[PDB]
C-alpha cells in the first residue's frame, strides 16, 4: 500500500522539494512549513482506555475471588429466604462487606495508578529529542518536532532518524531498521536506490529507526503522521513484555497462596460435611477460608510501592521506564561503567600537546592564548592542519559573535575540544576547511578506533592529495613509518617510540585523553588528480604514515561520581570500568573516582616497586588490574572468568563494543546481577544485555538512551545510587508486608482443626474470621508499604535471587512457626477465659459439641452445675468468637511494628509512618465499633465485650514484641547467624 | 527430584532445628499453661464468675425431645421406648433407694415450704444438706403417674423441670388476678407453670389442663432452691413437676406452650426455650 | 455484664480511636 518518490533524481528531488543539496532550507520557509504541516510527532492514540479501565481493575483478582465469594453470599441469602423462614442476616451483610472491600481496593489501586501514570507521562516530555537540520548553509540542532518536510537533515551514528529522509549523501552509514524489518542486523545506506520497494531500498531512511554507524544526510520526504513507518507506531504497536524478577516472585507467591487457600478450602469443606454443617453454611465457610488465606492487599500494596518509588525517582530527575526494574537495580552486585561521558562529564578543553620530542601546553583561562610554545613552528601547522581538517564538528548557526570557548558546537567532545582549540590558538577552522577541500572521507567508528580524511592540495608545494588521520595514539604509532621533526620528516626510532610512550604516560597520568595525529603527502606518480577513491574497498594505504604528534585535554569527572562509586563500593556492589579509551587514562581516572584505591597495586605497579619483569609477578599476588582490549580479544570465556573472579578492582581499556558485551555476559556468567552505565552509542550493546541499563539523557546517544531502563535527565551519576537504594526498599518493604499477612493465617485456620481433635465449642465463626482478615489485613498490609529502609545500608551486600527471594521459605518458618502460633495460643487462651468466666472450666470444655451445637438439648451442664439453653450457650459462644477477633487485633499490633523493621530494633527505625499508626488505631476502632454497635449480636453475631476481655490478649503480644527484638539484637551482635540463617525475613 | 547423599535430603543434621522448635514450642506451651493456671487464680469454686449470661432460667422437659416433638403409636412398645428409656434414665436418680438417710438428704415438707438457705457459699461447712423429692409427689389421674407407662388413652405423662442456676432464688409474683389463671397455686413459695396451645385467636383448646407434683401443686416449691453448686452440693436433687394431657385428639399435631410466670423468670423472643417451654404433641394409631 | 456502661465506654472509645486515626492521618 506504501507509495514513494525515491526513484526521483536529486535534481528532480531539488525541483520537487525546492530545497538545497547542501545549503539546506530557508528559516522563513521552515517556519512556513511548520505552520502548514504542524509538529512532526505522530498524533497519539485516544488515551486509549479512560477511567472506565479502573472497572477492570475493580473486577480483576485478587478481588475476583472476593467477588465470587460475595455473589455466592447474596446467592446463599436468597436461597435462605426461599427455604425455611430465616430472620438471620447471616451472609447478606457479608456480601455487602466483601463488595465494599473490593470497591475500596479499587479506589486504592486507581489512585496509585493515577500518581504513577502522571509521573510516567511527565517523564516523556521532560527530555525532547533533537535533529540536526541544515538551513542557511549552516547546521542547527533543533527540536525533533520542528523538522519540516523537505529540509536537509544530518544523522550521524547513534541517532534516531527524526523523519523519513531521502539520502542524498552518506559515508559508511549503516542504519538499524529494527522495528520496520524486525531485523537486528544493520542495513547500509547510500544515495543510490536499489529496490522499487521503499522499505528495502538504501536511499530511504524512516522514522523510529536509528543509525548504528557511519554518517548520512538526507532531505525529509515524509514528516509527522504520514510517514512510511508512521502507520505501525499506532495502528498495531503496544507494550511488548515480558518478565520482571520482583514481579515474577510476586506471581509465584500468588500461585503458592492460591494453592494453599484452595487446599485448605476444599479440605475444610469436606470437614464441613463431616461436621454436618448446611451447604448454605458450608459454601460460606469455604468463601471464608479462601478470602482468609488470600492477601487482597498484596496487589494494592505493590501498586503503592511502585507509585512511591516513582514519586521518589521523579524528585531526583532519574526516569525509569519500567518501575519494577528499580528493584532489579538494587539487586545489582556489579556496576559496569563506561568512562568518557559516563564517569566523566564529557566536557573538554585542550591542555597539553606533544611534538618534536617536546611537551607543550595550552593556556585554559581567558586567554585561551594557548601558545605558550611556538606559534611559528611548522610541526604545529601540520598538527593544527590535521586537527582542523580531520575534525568533523563545526559551530552551530548564529554562534559567531560568542567566545570560542562559550559557543555551541555540533560534534563529539574530542572533536569539539579540537575545534575550539584550533579556532582559538591558530585561526578559523571553517576557513581551513574551505581552503583544504575534502575530497573523500572516512567516518568515525569505535570499532575502527580511528578517523581520517583525504583533502585536496590547495598548497602549491604539496603536489598531490593530502591524507590526515587522528585516533588512538597507538594505532597511529603502528601505522606510521616516519615522524615530522621541526617540519622535516624522519623515520621512527626506538628513541621516538620511547618518547611517545613516556609522554603518553606523562599526560595520560593526569587523566587526559591522548589523541594521536598523523598525515600523508601521497606519492604523486601513484595516482593522477581525478583518481577515483574507494571507502568500501580500501584502495588507499593506511600504512607508512607520517606521525605528527599528540594532543591531550583535561577530562573532569562529575562531582557526584567519586561519591557514587564510594557508596556503591560501600554497597558491596563491584564497580568495574569498561572503556575503549587509553589504558593509562582509564587507570588514572579509576584511581581518581575510586574504582581503584591506593594500596591495591596492579601487577605492573608491583613490577615497578620490585624492579622485576611483569611476567615474574604472581597474578594472584595482585589486587587490582587493568585489561587491554587486545588481551580481551584473545580471551577464552574461562580467562575472563578468572580475571573477573580473582581481582577486586577491574578496569577494562581499549575495549570494542562487543567486548563490553562479553564482559557483562561474563559478569552474568558468575550468577551476578549487573548494571550498566554509559553515554555512547557503543555502550548500547553493553547496556542492552544488562539486568538493568542506565544512560545519560544529555550526554547519551539516542540509541543507548533508548536501550537503557533508566535515563538521567540531569546526567547525575549519583542518581544510580539512590536508584538501587529504592530497589532495596521495594524488595524490602514488600517482603515485610508479606510476613505480616501470613501471620494472620495460622490462628484463622487452627481453630477448625482443633475443632476436630476434641469437641471443643467453636472458638471463632466464619463471620469472625472474615472480620479478622478484613479489619486486620486491609489497612496494615498496605501501611507496611510506607516504611523507610531501617538501617538499611546495603552493604549488607545485595542478596542473590537464588539465595533468597521476596518469599523466602525461611520467612514462612518464623511467620507460621513463630508469630502465627503465638497469636493463636493467645486467641485460645482468651477464649478459654471467656468460657471459664461463664461456668465452663477449660477442662470441662472438650467433648461438648455433642450437645453444645445441639439445638433441642437445653440441659447442658457446666462445671458449676448450671443448665444452659441453646441460645444462651450460643450467646456465650459468639461472645467467645468476638474477642478472638478483638484479641488477635490486640496481638496484631505487635506483628505490625515487628514487620515494620527487619534489621535494627523498632527503636532505631522510629515511629515514622502515619499509615502504620493509622492502621493500629483504626484496627482497634474497627474492633470496638464492631463489638459495641447495637444489632451487632444479630447482624454479625458480635456480642459486646466485658472490659477484662480486651486485657486478656496482652501477654502474648508482648511475647511477640520481646522475642523479635531479642532476635534483632542477635542479628546486631552476630552476623554468623543461627537464626539469621533460619529466621531472617 | 530430591537429590540424595551428596545433599543428604534437604540438609544434613539439621537436628538443632528440630531442637530449637521443641524447645521454643515447649516454652510457648509453658506460657500457655502458665497463663491458663494464673487465670486459674481462679474463680471461687462456690460460684461462676458471671451468672448474668445464664439470665432468667429456661423451662426444661423430661421426655427427651427429638425436635421438641413427640409422635408415636400405642401398639408398638418400640414406638414409645424412645421416650421411656429416657424418662426412666432421668428418673433413675430419683429412685427411693437412691435418696438415703445419713446425709445429705433430710425429709422436707409434703406441704411446700419456705425459702431454705443452707448457708453461706464459703466452705466452712461440709457437703450441705439437700431436700429430697419422692416419686410419689407427681401422680393423680385415676390410679398412678410415673415411671410412666405409656397407654394411649389420652397421653403418657410429660414431666416438666426448671434449670438449676447457681444460688438462684425463685420469686412468685404478687398481684390481684394476673394475666395467668393458675388454679391450685398458693400465693407464697410457688413457681407457677401453665399451658396454653397454638396462638390466641385459634386456641382450639385441644388439650385439657391437668398437672401434678409436690403437694399436688402444679409448680415448684421454694424449699429446695437455692442450689449450692455441683461442687458444694454433689448428689443434690432438683425440683420436679409433671404435665399430663388427659385428652389430646388423636391423629393430630398441636403446638403447646408451658409458660412459667413470675418476676424472677423472663421470656425471650428468639430463645423459645427461655422462661417457657414449647412442645409439639401428636399421638396416633 | 453489665450493659449500657461498657457499651457507652466502648462507644466513646471507638470515637476517640477513630478521631485519633483521622488526626494522625491528616498530619
Ligand atoms: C507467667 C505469669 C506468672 C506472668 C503473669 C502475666 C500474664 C500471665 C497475666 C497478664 C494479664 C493477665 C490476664 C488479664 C485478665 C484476666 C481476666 C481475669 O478475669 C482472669 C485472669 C486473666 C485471664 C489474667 C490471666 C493472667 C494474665 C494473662
Ligand atoms: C498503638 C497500640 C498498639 C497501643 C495499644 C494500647 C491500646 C490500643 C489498648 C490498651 C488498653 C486497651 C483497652 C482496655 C480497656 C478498654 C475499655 C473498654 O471499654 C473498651 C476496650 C478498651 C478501650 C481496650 C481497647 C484497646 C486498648 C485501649
Ligand atoms: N573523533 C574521533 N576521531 C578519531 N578517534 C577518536 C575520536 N574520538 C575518540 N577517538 C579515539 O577513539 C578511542 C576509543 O573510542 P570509543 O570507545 O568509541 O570512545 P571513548 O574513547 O570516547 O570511550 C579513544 O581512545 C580516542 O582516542
Ligand atoms: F570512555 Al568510552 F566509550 F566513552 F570507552
Ligand atoms: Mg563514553
Ligand atoms: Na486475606
Ligand atoms: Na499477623
Ligand atoms: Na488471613
Amino acid at each position: 500500500v506504501s507509495m514513494d518518490d525515491h526513484k526521483l533524481s536529486l535534481d528532480e528531488l531539488h525541483r520537487k522539494y525546492g530545497t538545497d543539496l547542501s545549503r539546506g532550507l530557508t528559516p522563513a520557509r521552515a517556519a512556513e512549513i511548520l505552520a502548514r504541516d504542524g509538529p512532526n510527532a505522530l498524533t497519539p492514540p485516544p488515551t486509549t482506555p479512560e477511567w472506565v479501565k479502573f472497572c477492570r481493575q475493580l473486577f480483576g483478582g485478587f478481588s475476583m475471588l472476593l467477588w465470587i465469594g460475595a455473589i455466592l453470599c447474596f446467592l446463599a441469602y436468597g436461597i435462605q429466604a426461599a427455604t425455611e423462614e430465616e430472620p438471620q442476616n447471616d451472609n447478606l451483610y457479608l456480601g455487602v462487606v466483601l463488595s465494599a472491600v473490593v470497591i475500596i481496593t479499587g479506589c486504592f489501586s486507581y489512585y496509585q495508578e493515577a500518581k504513577s501514570s502522571k509521573i510516567m507521562e511527565s517523564f516523556k516530555n521532560m527530555v525532547p529529542q533533537q535533529a540536526l537540520v541544515i538551513r542557511n548553509g549552516e547546521k542547527m540542532s533543533i527540536n525533533a518536532e520542528e523538522v519540516v518536510v523537505g529540509d536537509l537533515v544530518e544523522v550521524k551514528g547513534g541517532d534516531r532518524i527524526p523523519a523519513d529522509l531521502r539520502i542524498i549523501s552518506a559515508n559508511g552509514c549503516k542504519v538499524d531498521n529494527s522495528s520496520l524489518t524486525g531485523e537486528s542486523e544493520p542495513q547500509t545506506r547510500s544515495p543510490d536506490f536499489t529496490n522499487e520497494n521503499p522499505l528495502e531500498t538504501r536511499n530511504i531512511a524512516f522514522f523510529s529507526t536509528n543509525c548504528v554507524e557511519g554518517t548520512a544526510r538526507g532531505i525529509v520526504v515524509y514528516t509527522g503522521d504520514r510517514t512510511v513507518m508512521g502507520r505501525i507506531a499506532t495502528l498495531a504497536s503496544g507494550l511488548e513484555g515480558g518478565q520482571t524478577p520482583i514481579a515474577a516472585e510476586i506471581e509465584h507467591f500468588i500461585h503458592i497462596i492460591t494453592g494453599v487457600a484452595v487446599f485448605l478450602g476444599v479440605s475444610f469443606f469436606i470437614l464441613s460435611l463431616i461436621l454436618e454443617y448446611t451447604w448454605l453454611e458450608a459454601v460460606i465457610f469455604l468463601i471464608g477460608i479462601i478470602v482468609a488465606n488470600v492477601p487482597e492487599g498484596l496487589l494494592a500494596t505493590v501498586t503503592v510501592c511502585l507509585t512511591l518509588t516513582a514519586k521518589r525517582m521523579a524528585r531526583k530527575n532519574c526516569l525509569v521506564k519500567n518501575l519494577e526494574a528499580v528493584e532489579t537495580l538494587g539487586s545489582t552486585s556489579t556496576i559496569c561503567s563506561d568512562k568518557t561521558g559516563t564517569l566523566t562529564q564529557n566536557r573538554m578543553t585542550v591542555a597539553h600537546m606533544w611534538s618534536d620530542n617536546q611537551i607543550h601546553e595550552a593556556d585554559t583561562t581567558e586567554n585561551q592564548s594557548g601558545v605558550s610554545f611556538d606559534k611559528t613552528s611548522a610541526t604545529w601547522l601540520a598538527l593544527s592542519r590535521i586537527a582542523g581538517l580531520c575534525n568533523r564538528a563545526v559551530f552551530q548557526a548564529n554562534q559567531e559573535n560568542l567566545p570560542i570557548l562559550k559557543r555551541a558546537v555540533a560534534g563529539d567532545a574530542s572533536e569539539s575540544a579540537l575545534l575550539k582549540c584550533i579556532e582559538l590558538c591558530c585561526g578559523s577552522v571553517k576557513e581551513m576547511r574551505e581552503r583544504y577541500t575534502k575530497i573523500v572521507e572516512i567516518p568515525f567508528n569505535s570499532t575502527n578506533k580511528y578517523q581520517l580524511s583525504i583533502h585536496k592540495n590547495p598548497n602549491t608545494a604539496e603536489p598531490r592529495h593530502l591524507l590526515v588521520m587522528k585516533g588512538a595514539p597507538e594505532r597511529i604509532l603502528d601505522r606510521c613509518s616516519s615522524i615530522l621533526i621541526h617540519g622535516k620528516e624522519q623515520p621512527l626510532d626506538e628513541e621516538l617510540k620511547d618518547a611517545f610512550q613516556n609522554a603518553y604516560l606523562e599526560l595520560g597520568g593526569l587523566g587526559e585523553r591522548v589523541l594521536g595525529f598523523c598525515h600523508l603527502f601521497l606519492p604523486d606518480e601513484q595516482f593522477p588528480e581525478g583518481f577515483q577513491f574507494d571507502t568500501d574497498d580500501v584502495n588507499f594505504p593506511l600504512d607508512n604514515l607520517c606521525f605528527v604528534g599528540l594532543i591531550s585535554m583535561i577530562d573532569p569527572p562529575r562531582a557526584a561520581v567519586p561519591d557514587a562509586v564510594g557508596k556503591c563500593r560501600s554497597a558491596g556492589i563491584k564497580v568495574i570500568m569498561v572503556t575503549g579509551d587509553h589504558p593509562i587514562t582509564a587507570k588514572a581516572i579509576a584511581k581518581g573516582v575510586g574504582i581503584i584505591s591506593e594500596g591495591n597495586e596492579t601487577v605492573e605497579d608491583i613490577a615497578a616497586r620490585l624492579n622485576i619483569p611483569v611476567s615474574q609477578v604472581n597474578p594472584r599476588d595482585a589486587k587490582a588490574c587493568v585489561v587491554h582490549g587486545s588481551d580481551l580479544k584473545d580471551m577464552t570465556s574461562e580467562q575472563l572468568d578468572d580475571i573477573l573472579k580473582y581481582h577486586t578492582e577491574i578496569v577494562f581499556a581499549r575495549t570494542s563494543p562487543q567486548q563490553k558485551l562479553i564482559i557483562v555476559e561474563g559478569c552474568q556468567r558468575q550468577g551476578a546481577i549487573v548494571a550498566v552505565t554509559g553515554d555512547g552509542v557503543n555502550d548500547s550493546p553493553a547496556s542492552k544485555k544488562a539486568d538493568i541499563g542506565v544512560a545519560m539523557g544529555i550526554a547519551g546517544s539516542d540509541v543507548s538512551k533508548q536501550a537503557a531502563d533508566m535515563i538521567l535527565l540531569d546526567d547525575n551519576f549519583a542518581s544510580i545510587v539512590t536508584g538501587v537504594e529504592e530497589g532495596r526498599l521495594i524488595f524490602d518493604n514488600l517482603k515485610k508486608s508479606i510476613a505480616y499477612t501470613l501471620t494472620s493465617n495460622i490462628p484463622e485456620i487452627t481453630p477448625f482443626l482443633i475443632f476436630i481433635i476434641a469437641n471443643i465449642p467453636l472458638p471463632l465463626g466464619t463471620v469472625t474470621i472474615l472480620c479478622i482478615d478484613l479489619g486486620t489485613d486491609m489497612v496494615p498490609a498496605i501501611s507496611l508499604a510506607y516504611e523507610q529502609a531501617e538501617s538499611d545500608i546495603m552493604k549488607r551486600q545485595p542478596r542473590n535471587p537464588k539465595t533468597d527471594k521476596l518469599v523466602n521459605e525461611q520467612l514462612i518458618s518464623m511467620a507460621y512457626g513463630q508469630i502465627g502460633m503465638i497469636q493463636a495460643l493467645g486467641g485460645f487462651f482468651t477464649y478459654f477465659v471467656i468460657l471459664a468466666e461463664n461456668g465452663f472450666l477449660p477442662i470441662h470444655l472438650l467433648g461438648l459439641r455433642v450437645n453444645w451445637d445441639d439445638r433441642w438439648i437445653n440441659d447442658v451442664e457446666d462445671s458449676y452445675g448450671q443448665q444452659w439453653t441453646y441460645e444462651q450457650r450460643k450467646i456465650v459462644e459468639f461472645t467467645c468468637h468476638t474477642p478472638f477477633f478483638v484479641t488477635i487485633v490486640v496481638v496484631q499490633w505487635a506483628d505490625l511494628v515487628i514487620c515494620k523493621t527487619r534489621r535494627n530494633s523498632v527503636f532505631q527505625q522510629g515511629m515514622k509512618n502515619k499509615i502504620l499508626i493509622f492502621g493500629l488505631f483504626e484496627e482497634t476502632a474497627l474492633a470496638a465499633f464492631l463489638s459495641y454497635c447495637p444489632g451487632m449480636g444479630v447482624a454479625l453475631r458480635m456480642y459486646p465485650l466485658k472490659p477484662t476481655w480486651w486485657f486478656c490478649a496482652f501477654p502474648y503480644s508482648l511475647l511477640i514484641f520481646v522475642y523479635d527484638e531479642v532476635r534483632k539484637l542477635i542479628i546486631r551482635r552476630r552476623p554468623g547467624g543461627w537464626v539469621e540463617k533460619e529466621t531472617y525475613y | 527430584s530430591e537429590k540424595k547423599e551428596f545433599l543428604g535430603r534437604t540438609g544434613g543434621s539439621w537436628f538443632k532445628i528440630l531442637l530449637f522448635y521443641v524447645i521454643f514450642y515447649g516454652c510457648l506451651a509453658g506460657i500457655f499453661i502458665g497463663t491458663i493456671q494464673v487465670m486459674l487464680l481462679t474463680i471461687s469454686e462456690f460460684k461462676p464468675t458471671y451468672q448474668d449470661r445464664v439470665a432468667p432460667p429456661g423451662l426444661t422437659q423430661i421426655p427427651q425431645s427429638q425436635k421438641t416433638e413427640i409422635s408415636f403409636r400405642p401398639n408398638d412398645p418400640q414406638s414409645y421406648e424412645s421416650y421411656v428409656v429416657s424418662i426412666v434414665r432421668f428418673l433413675e436418680k430419683y429412685k427411693d433407694l437412691a435418696q438415703k438417710d445419713d446425709m445429705i438428704f433430710e425429709d422436707c415438707g409434703n406441704v411446700p415450704s419456705e425459702l431454705k438457705e443452707r448457708g453461706e457459699y464459703n466452705n466452712e461447712r461440709g457437703e450441705r444438706k439437700v431436700c429430697r423429692s419422692r416419686l410419689e409427689w407427681l401422680g393423680n389421674c385415676s390410679g398412678l403417674n410415673d415411671e410412666t407407662y405409656g397407654y394411649k388413652d389420652g397421653k403418657p405423662c410429660v414431666i416438666i423441670k426448671l434449670n438449676r442456676v447457681l444460688g438462684f432464688k425463685p420469686k412468685p409474683p404478687k398481684n390481684e388476678s394476673l394475666e395467668t389463671y393458675p388454679v391450685m397455686k398458693y400465693n407464697p413459695y410457688v413457681l407457677p407453670v401453665h399451658c396454653t396451645g397454638k396462638r390466641d385467636e385459634d386456641k382450639e383448646k385441644v388439650g385439657t389442663m391437668e398437672y401434678f407434683g409436690l403437694g399436688g401443686y402444679p409448680g415448684f416449691p421454694l424449699q429446695y432452691y437455692p442450689y449450692y453448686g455441683k461442687l458444694l452440693q454433689p448428689k443434690y436433687l432438683q425440683p420436679l413437676m409433671a404435665v399430663q394431657f388427659t385428652n389430646l385428639t388423636m391423629d393430630t399435631e398441636i403446638r403447646i406452650e408451658c409458660k412459667a410466670y413470675g418476676e424472677n423468670i423472663g421470656y425471650s423472643e428468639k430463645d423459645r426455650f427461655q422462661g417457657r417451654f414449647d412442645v409439639k404433641i401428636e399421638v396416633k394409631s | 455484664y453489665d450493659y449500657e456502661t461498657v457499651r457507652n465506654g466502648g462507644l466513646i472509645f471507638a470515637a476517640l480511636a477513630f478521631i485519633v486515626g483521622l488526626i494522625i492521618l491528616l498530619s
